């Protein structure tokens, strides 16, 4: 399950 | 598993945001803060829903453009509720001046608030943008209950669970004006090609985020569909000069212009949805169903047998049967209550369809759709009908219709190109308004003493469709005025109550008027009336009219162009009746 913060501060 | 982004991205991502959006200069600048959001939102939701999709953007972009949602009922929230509720929170001093402030606030808000939780209160957020969303249900949905108490528990959460910040946000979101600095148009463009279009036959985001997820494929031929808001399409206003360049110097339609509340209607069987200019829901007023609502059991059988499914575009009118008349919006009464009550009617005046079974009419000429739109139903008097209209292509019908028009009291007049398409959100293009050039001043109030009538027809026949109206000859001093000199014809058409009122007040003082044997307090042009009435029994009305042009056809020798009564004057005696020497002074000047 993808975690949404590699995804935000990125 | 019905799984979802927002219930993933904290609300303190969203208003960071916001923030940098906010406070970025630059065009370019606010677009990609929006951007590199967006853009880490739909990698997340691929790698999220690999594996499964209803999911959307929606959740953030109902916060981001909150003057566009339509789920959600209103709130219900006063600047002066939240000011009290921080006060209690915060602990502020109850006589203090940051407390004060925030009670005092003079309709930004979200602001004065930041500037006071800024150094008190130090929480860190710890709602997603879905719990956010989740209270915000909660808000408008008790709003509707009109359970006060709560409201507050579900600010309650909001407020104790957010940081300084994230509340700025909250609050402009609970406002619906969040004041980025960049366009919702802009907004849209950014988020997909064909965002706008789609929202404009569909007022509904979550249609168009869930529909455009994909920012690289588009949707081919954008069209009004069948129970979806579109948005009407608009007038724009025209300087009466230039009307045959304008409307490509070919043939014309004038269609008649009315006041009402502007109302679609989706059609399927016995299934019925309208909505309003901005998209909202108005079925509950009007009907689902042939056996519900104001209108639908009224006209459901007025549909022609081989109709099953039609959207209609047109305007909803208050109607009184007595008078076959239609209410104006401006009235000392209640159109609404009169409505209920049933001592007034629903009536819908459409003047166009998009959708006919199946086939689908966005694109047809105007002049088709009219054709198509007299196949649709068989109108009923005050209750469904369809918009007047008349072809013509010179300037001076334009004139006569306009003179026409404000005569019954309407207050302008609509051309539109038959060759035109319709276009959603538009304004210009095929249709254009007319309305007089009526400049504020003295000539916004001419106070003028009712001297005569004109009869309507038949059954109207004891009410007057028009009356003469008169000004006084400056009397000696001492005596009140005896002669009187006619000025102008006005309509008196019975839009609005208090002109039923006056009818009857004055229907037993009218004289018949004798050309060879005439009232010597009532002196005329070329233009006689049916019946006169004793200037002492009379009515001062208060006269809205454009110009004052020369006429041989009234006895001060000019008259009223586009002349409307706005009030009855009946706080004024009969004799406080504007002058000749009145009517000379404002003439020039
Ligand atoms: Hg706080
Ligand atoms: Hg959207
Ligand atoms: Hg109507
Ligand atoms: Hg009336
Ligand atoms: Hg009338
Ligand atoms: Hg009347
Ligand atoms: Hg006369
Ligand atoms: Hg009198
Ligand atoms: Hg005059």
């Amino acid at each position: 399950v993808p975690q949404w913060e590699v995804f935000f501060k990125r | 598993t019905s799984q979802t982004v927002a219930s993933h991205v904290p609300f303190a991502d969203l208003c960071s945001t916001l923030e940098r959006i906010q406070k970025s200069k630059g065009r370019a600048e606010k677009i990609r803060h929006f951007r590199e959001f967006l853009d880490s939102w739909r990698k997340f939701h691929d790698a999220l829903h690999k594996n499964h999709v209803t999911d959307s953007f929606y959740p953030a972009m109902r916060l981001i453009l909150p003057q566009l949602e339509r789920e959600r009922m209103a709130y219900g929230i006063k600047e002066t509720m939240l000011a009290k509720l921080y006060i209690e929170l915060l602990n502020l001093p109850r006589d203090g001046k940051d407390a004060l402030k925030l009670l005092n606030y003079r309709t930004d808000f979200a602001m004065i608030a930041y500037f006071v939780l800024k150094p008190r209160c130090l929480q860190k957020g710890s709602l997603t943008i879905q719990q956010v969303n989740d209270l915000l249900d909660s808000i408008a949905s008790n709003n509707s209950a009109k359970r006060k108490d709560l409201i507050k528990k579900s600010l309650l959460q909001l407020i104790t669970q957010s940081s300084a910040l994230e509340q700025k946000w909250l609050i402009r979101m609970i406002i619906k004006d969040l004041k980025l600095g960049v366009s919702q148009q802009t907004i849209f463009s950014v988020f997909h090609n064909d965002a706008a279009e789609l929202h404009n036959v569909t007022t509904d985001l979550e249609k168009v985020c869930r529909q455009l997820h994909d920012p690289s494929v588009g949707l081919s031929d954008i069209s009004i569909t069948l129970f979806s808001a579109f948005k009407p399409m608009l007038a724009a206003i025209a300087d009466i000069e230039h009307i045959e360049k304008d409307m490509k110097h070919q043939s014309f339609y004038i269609e008649t212009k009315l006041d009402g509340e502007r109302m679609q209607m989706h059609k399927d069987g016995d299934v019925y949805k309208y909505f309003s200019r901005n998209g909202y829901n108005y079925t509950d007023q009007f009907g689902a169903s042939p056996t519900e609502g104001s209108l639908t059991p009224f006209i459901h059988n007025a549909f022609k047998a081989d109709i099953q499914i039609c959207i209609l575009d047109g305007e909803m009118m208050a109607y009184n049967p007595n008078t076959q008349t239609f209410m104006q919006k401006g009235t000392k009464f209640d159109i609404k209550r009169m409505v209920e009550d049933s001592d007034l009617q629903t009536c819908y005046c459409v003047f166009d369809v998009l959708m006919v079974n199946n086939k689908k009419l966005g694109h047809e000429t105007l002049r088709k759709r009219y054709e198509i739109l007299s196949s649709i139903f068989t109108p009923i008097p005050g209750r469904i009908e369809i918009v007047q209209k008349t072809q013509a292509h010179t300037k001076n019908e334009v004139i006569d219709a306009l003179n026409e028009a404000i005569d019954k009291r309407e207050e302008g007049i609509m051309v539109k190109q038959p060759l035109s398409i319709y276009k959603p959100d538009k304004r210009g293009e095929g249709w254009l308004k007319i309305k007089p050039e009526y400049v504020s001043g003295l000539m916004d109030e001419l106070d003028i003493l009712i001297v005569g009538g004109y009869w309507g027809k038949g059954s109207r026949g004891g009410m007057m469709s028009h009356f003469l109206c008169a000004v006084a000859e400056k009397p000696p001093p001492g005596e009140k005025p005896s002669v009187f000199h006619t000025l102008s014809r006005v309509g008196s058409g019975c839009t609005m109550k208090e002109l039923y009122d006056l009818g009857l007040k004055l229907a037993k003082y009218w004289k018949p008027f004798h050309r060879k044997a005439p009232p010597s307090s009532i002196l005329c042009g070329t233009e006689k009336p049916e019946v006169y009435i004793e200037p002492c029994n009379s009515v001062i009305v208060q006269i809205k009219a454009a110009e004052i042009v020369p006429s041989d056809m009234y006895k001060t020798g000019c008259t009223l162009r586009f002349p409307r009564i706005e009030k009855i004057r009946d706080d004024k005696e009969w004799h406080e009746c504007m002058t000749l020497d009145d009517l000379e002074q404002l003439r020039g000047k």
